[PDB]
């Protein structure tokens, strides 16, 4: 790990930017590995000039006096197939490919970046079984009815073919005319290959750089326009370092060559250390093992948090998810390491937070990032580390006019002119609180229509959710009430006409990767239920005693209700959250009865708001 | 008014269909239910929603190029040319200006736009350049990531595209953005290559339903030349909703069916006038929608087949909860936990009611075909095994006895040791042996056995036993890892097997596992999606919150029978997920709150809960000692 650290610190600009692009192209889920023969060779799988030599032994009688070229690699099978036949051919493929080699380590490293598809030209089950054992189902395609029955979103496109539906010759591209009428006998695999190439990030692994198929792709990308496609990355693992004229030529043809010989010191047959040099330089890049200076610290945290600036409050739970469980955030505002196996970046963030001269020797842009992250983490309550956890209070400040009660201020705020879309979002929530639900529905409709054409569309999403939830409150409102007439029938036909079978599941999987990677945490708002984990810690309260747990569930109730009211979410007004406050406050009063529990203003509001009268009656008599 | 006459009208139209059209509606219906549907709409869709047509703009071009309107009618090439002459004489600026003031006119959507989105299309490949299908998808709730140029293919975001083959006017009312002029249709394969390959890929993978198209339609001819280049039976034939006013001549239908289309004619389906387009489009679209909503089921054969199509998946499971049956019938019948059936969303033919009518009347099932009689016997043994007895109407005398016939739940260990030490004639016997090995502590052998079940049941259809061995492999992996984490860190497991499961069970994405199956474990066993979820008892926990939204079907029996549904589903299906934190706390909370409430309705006697064998086992098994201590003193 120190060796790849020093190798990483001794990289030029081009290679390290290539590792950045494969890293973020991994994190976007837009990565496709295009492995070839050299991947299988590491895992001891049979090569092809051996079988060509076998063909030579049965066709010419002797081995080859010397060396072939690429065409005789394509031809001694074709001569074999035209003289001996298909039966001897399929028999040789049978006893030469029923030999079951294992996988190599880089197979698991292939799957360490979450590839979408895997487009191999190999015909082994090794990447297959690495994906089976791995836990990623790639729906295997080697013929055309396999394209028609391509099952998952994640394919396993064997361009050459495979040997699952038989150790035959038709199943795979081996012989000469298999490489000659490829566009007539495999058309759908060809178009699917070129589509997956054009949409994803293609990372060639098991390939030399002369490689007939690589030349076919470079002729094809030569046919494409300039800057229409993403350039395929090429992990080159030849023993010699590449000549820079070759590198200039193939970088201009469209490859982005990550050479392994020019990256790590290796021997002549030292392939697995070259492949694993590149693959683990990628993996140790994406696991934040390479962050050194403060600039990459303040940038990384900004890359996880400058999404969430558009939200008014973020729970500690949501920050735990948005840092990918690397730091379990304790609800008093402190930080615990949970899975961070790279550079400690939160600790460097608090070290810059403490020492002013350390943030003083920072670049001005990253100093502005540090001010933004600073105002963030002080606004949300994340104060220090667990080490630096000294004197701390647990005061909650829910600065929303709907939660404190104040109605006339909400009526004044509704009757103003909105200078923003977020002001229309808060006005839509206050209209939802004051009963005027038709006007709130129409206002969320206007927010949706006015914030389609906008980046970081969380206000679009939360108006989408709150539109559908105020739709649910209107529908179950007129279902339990229908006395008085709440809403007219024409608006009811309007929302039954618009809000038809609104797939709430597909809504989160419906966003331009800015609401897929950046605001991943808001996925629970597409879920109908989202307080089940918090309910489980209420089951700690009643894994009965009939950092203390009581303050943990108070501060987590405060995290929830502050997240729901300050983000102006109508989801606070529902069956799940009302029963969540009933159960939380009920079990807290009962446990505190078993062992204080001085109630401040907020808990008075929670009991006065969320309970019914028989709740205070029952906890009065009990 | 309209919907009654209308629904009965499409009912009679459906009953007066030939074989070919009704099979086409079946294929678009199941191709909708598989999520493999793509609508390929064209100009005639936009015209219904009052959008400007193209010979009007060609006439505008004629008015600015020739001065007069056209003396008569053009053909297809002059439709392609008077813009190109305009662009070569006037320029790009007058061209983009005419496209500006002729396409900033905001027409609305039509009703069939929502009907397009009623089948859950994956992609929408329009040749239109309007925002109407777009805004129908915005308002609809389906985000289709819009592609009209090539960097849009590169930044194609969701799995669901909106492929505008011609182009669009969001990045400008320009001429380069769209395919309108002649060379836009001439160097299409050099200027739009990636859109072309993406079109042909989406055509080859999905079910393509042409809507807004005439049948001569240059682009349709381009696709028919392309599918002429393909092999025989390599592709699925594109459906063609034809809405010309005249009925199609059968020679034309023979020719274009042979070229590769599957023509659903609208004029030969409904009686309509000459400019009666929206009733023709809506005839086809609502014949599709009223087919998929089971509004067309008449005979008993389609009843017993439909239920079999939802249940013959679930035969491979040993027990199915009432909740899972509610999901597998798509909420059409809310199943009550005493075994009765309540209509919840069934807006088509009552098929469960016909099923129980065949269940009651033996002479009614006697006049059934022999194959569907065998289906009825299989569904019968199913619904009597799971407990679904009658309707809510037919709910008369009924008991609520539970029968958990699993050797792990009743306790019996020596019988499990004997059953482990036998020879397994099946894979499911290896699955039950793997679960019993998991119960008896031998977790290394259970892990290796689930590994063998996975390796031996890759090459098999209806792989729920594959999936549940996958889940139980990962959960027995979790029990080994948190087992050695709470006990270590006696010697439970060797270090080499620990490096073996850390080497194999690396970052196993439990989320992707359900979205990892050959559509037989995606549509058929959709309900087992909650087993890919770490938590699955939250809804049942909410009805425990009814018990502590505190105190004719009583709620107490409902939560007893639902606990019985859960624990029977977890033990009879040999799921190791029963042995975990969620389910142990679920039994602690359920039995705790039931004993406390039953104490309360003992407590107000100011002027019950007899436990049988199973509840004794639940308290003896799932509790800890301080649980019976605390409920003893309380």
């Amino acid at each position: 790990g120190e060796k790849l650290k020093e190798v990483f610190l001794m990289l030029d600009n081009n290679v390290v930017e290539c590792i950045k692009e494969i890293t973020e192209s991994s994190r976007n889920g837009k990565l496709v590995f295009f492995v070839g023969a050299g991947v299988s060779t590491l895992s001891d799988y049979p090569q092809w000039w051996r079988l060509v030599d076998k063909y030579h032994e049965e066709l010419y009688g002797s081995p080859k006096k010397g060396n072939y070229s690429s065409d005789e690699y394509l031809r001694i099978p074709q001569i074999f197939y035209n003289v001996k036949g298909e039966m001897a051919f399929d028999g040789i493929l049978k006893d030469f490919f029923q030999v079951d080699k294992p996988t190599n380590p880089i197979h698991d490293k292939i799957l360490a970046m979450n590839p979408a598809h895997v487009i191999t030209t190999n015909y082994d089950n090794l990447i297959d079984t690495a994906c089976w054992k791995r836990g990623k189902y790639f729906s295997v395609i080697s013929a055309e009815e396999d394209v028609a029955n391509a099952t998952s979103s994640r394919y396993l496109l064997k361009v050459a073919g495979d040997f699952r539906k038989g150790f035959k010759g038709e199943n795979v591209v081996l012989k000469e005319d298999d490489y000659l009428n490829y566009d007539q006998n495999y058309p759908l695999i060809s178009n699917l290959m070129k589509t997956i190439i054009a949409t994803h990030t293609i990372v060639f692994i098991g390939y030399g750089l002369g490689d007939y198929n690589i030349n076919m792709l470079l002729n094809w990308v030569r046919k494409l326009q300039k800057d229409s496609f993403h350039k395929p990355f090429f992990i080159r693992t030849d023993p010699s370092p590449i000549e820079n004229e070759t590198l200039i030529y193939y970088e201009n043809k469209g490859l982005r060559i990550i050479d392994a010989a020019s990256l790590i010191d290796s021997n002549e047959y030292d392939y697995l250390e070259r492949y694993s040099a590149v693959m683990d330089l990628l993996i140790e890049s994406q696991e934040n093992k390479f962050i050194t200076k403060d600039d990459e610290v303040i940038d990384y945290i900004y890359g996880k948090i400058s999404p969430l600036f558009a939200l008014q409050y973020i729970r500690k739970i949501d920050l735990k998810h948005v840092f990918e469980y690397d730091y379990h955030f304790e609800v008093n505002g402190t930080v615990v390491r949970h899975k961070n196996k790279g550079f400690g970046y939160m600790e460097r963030f608090f070290e810059l937070k403490e020492s002013c001269d350390e943030r003083s020797k920072l670049s001005k842009k990253q100093y502005e990032r540090f001010n933004a992250l600073f105002n963030f983490f002080e606004k949300n309550g994340v104060i220090c580390m667990a080490k630096d956890a000294g004197t701390l209070n647990t005061s909650i400040e829910i600065n929303s006019l709907a939660y404190h009660g104040k109605y006339d201020v909400m009526k004044k705020f509704i009757e103003e002119q909105s200078v923003s879309i977020e002001d229309d979002y808060k006005k839509a929530f206050f209209l939802a609180c004051l009963g005027r639900w038709e006007e709130s529905y129409d206002l969320y409709s206007n927010i949706i229509l006015n914030s389609i054409d906008e980046s970081n569309g969380c206000v679009y999403y939360l108006s989408q959710i709150n539109r559908y939830r105020i739709y649910q409150s209107i529908t179950q409102a007129v279902t339990q009430f229908n006395h008085y007439k709440p809403f007219t029938d024409e608006f009811l036909a309007r929302i039954e006409r618009e809000m038809t079978n609104f797939n709430i599941d597909d809504l989160f999987n419906g966003m331009p990767f800015e609401f897929q990677k950046k605001y991943k945490i808001l996925e629970f708002l597409s879920d109908n239920q989202f307080l089940y984990d918090d309910t489980v810690k209420l089951f700690e309260l009643t894994n009965k005693v009939r950092m203390s747990s009581d303050i943990v569930v108070l501060l987590r109730l405060y995290d929830n209700l502050r997240f729901l009211y300050e983000n102006c979410l109508w989801s606070v007004s529902f069956h799940e959250f009302h029963q969540y406050i009933r159960n939380s406050m009920s079990l807290l009063i009962e446990k505190a009865e078993y062992e204080g529990f001085f109630m401040e203003y907020y808990d008075f509001v929670n009991i006065s708001r969320h309970f019914k009268i028989d709740d205070i009656k029952n906890l009065e008599r009990s | 008014l309209e919907s009654k006459r209308y629904g009965e009208k499409l009912k009679e139209v459906f009953l007066m269909l030939d074989n070919n059209v009704v099979e086409c509606i079946k294929e678009i219906t199941e191709s909708s239910r598989n999520g493999k549907l793509v609508f390929f709409v064209g100009a005639g869709v936009s015209t219904l929603s009052d959008y400007p047509q193209w010979w009007r703009l060609v006439d505008k071009y004629h008015e600015e190029l020739y001065g007069s309107p056209k003396k008569g009618n053009y053909s297809s090439d002059e439709y392609l040319r008077i813009p190109q002459i305009f662009y070569n004489v006037k320029g790009e600026m007058a061209f983009d200006g005419i496209l500006k003031d002729f396409f900033q006119v905001d027409k609305p959507t039509n009703p069939i736009h929502d009907k397009i989105l009623a089948m859950n299309p994956a992609h929408v490949i329009t040749t239109n350049y309007d925002n109407l299908i777009d805004t129908a998808c915005w308002k609809r709730g389906k985000y289709f990531s819009v592609i009209s140029a090539e960097e849009d293919v590169a930044n194609a975001t969701s799995s669901r595209y909106l492929l505008k083959v011609a182009g669009d006017f969001r990045k400008g009312f320009k001429g380069e953005n769209v395919v309108l002029k002649e060379d836009d249709y001439l160097n299409y394969d050099q200027n739009y290559p990636l859109i072309s390959n993406l079109m042909k890929t989406i055509i080859a993978t999905h079910t393509i339903v042409f809507i807004g198209y005439g049948l001569g339609d240059y682009n349709i001819n381009m696709l028919l030349n392309w599918v002429r280049k393909l092999q025989k039976d390599s592709f699925h034939k594109p459906f063609f909703i034809r809405t010309d006013p005249s009925p199609i001549e059968n020679e034309t239908l023979i020719y274009y069916e042979n070229k590769g289309l599957r023509i659903i004619d609208a004029a030969s389906l409904i009686d309509s006038n000459e400019y009666d387009y929206l009733e023709r489009y809506s005839a086809v679209m609502d014949l599709l929608i009223e087919s998929q909503e089971n509004k067309f089921i008449t005979k008993d054969d389609e009843v017993i087949d439909y239920i079999y199509g939802k249940i013959s998946p679930l035969f491979a499971l040993q027990y199915i909860r009432k909740i899972d049956l509610k999901h597998v019938f798509e909420y059409d019948y809310h199943f009550e936990v005493n075994g009765t059936v309540v209509r919840h969303k069934n807006k088509g033919f009552g098929y469960m009611e016909r099923f129980f009518e065949l269940k009651e009347s033996c002479d009614e099932r006697s006049k059934l075909s022999k194959k569907q009689y065998e289906r009825f016997n299989a569904l019968f043994n199913f619904f009597e095994k799971n407990g679904v007895i009658c309707m809510a109407k037919d709910a008369g005398t009924l008991n609520t006895s539970i029968e958990i016939n699993s050797l792990a739940y009743h306790g019996k260990y020596d019988v499990m040791k004997k059953f482990i030490e036998e020879q397994s004639v099946s894979i499911e016997d290896d699955y039950k042996k793997a679960f019993f090995l998991a119960c008896l502590g031998r977790w290394e052998e259970s892990y290796d056995l689930y590994s063998n079940i996975i390796l031996n049941s890759i090459d098999e259809s209806n792989g729920c036993v594959y999936y549940l061995s996958q889940i139980n492999r990962y959960r027995i992996y979790q029990s080994i890892t948190q087992a050695v984490t709470q006990f270590n860190g006696y010697k439970p497991f060797t270090d080499e097997f620990l490096a073996r499961i850390e080497r194999e069970m690396t970052n196993f994405n439990i989320d992707d596992l359900f979205n990892g199956m050959p559509f037989e474990f995606q549509k058929k066993y959709k309900i087992l999606e909650f087993l890919s979820d770490n938590q699955f008892l939250y809804d049942d926990t909410v009805k425990l919150f009814e018990l502590t939204n505190k105190v004719g079907m009583s709620s107490d029996i409902v939560v007893l029978l639902r606990l019985y549904d859960n624990l029977r589903f977890l033990y009879e299906n040999c799921l190791w997920s029963v042995s975990f934190h969620e389910f142990h706390q679920y039994i602690r909370n359920s039995m705790s709150l039931l004993i406390e409430k039953a104490e309360y309705e003992r407590t107000r006697d100011i002027d019950g809960f007899f436990m049988e064998y199973y509840d004794f086992v639940n308290i003896s098994r799932h509790f800890k000692i301080d649980d019976i201590k605390n409920l003893e003193r309380s």
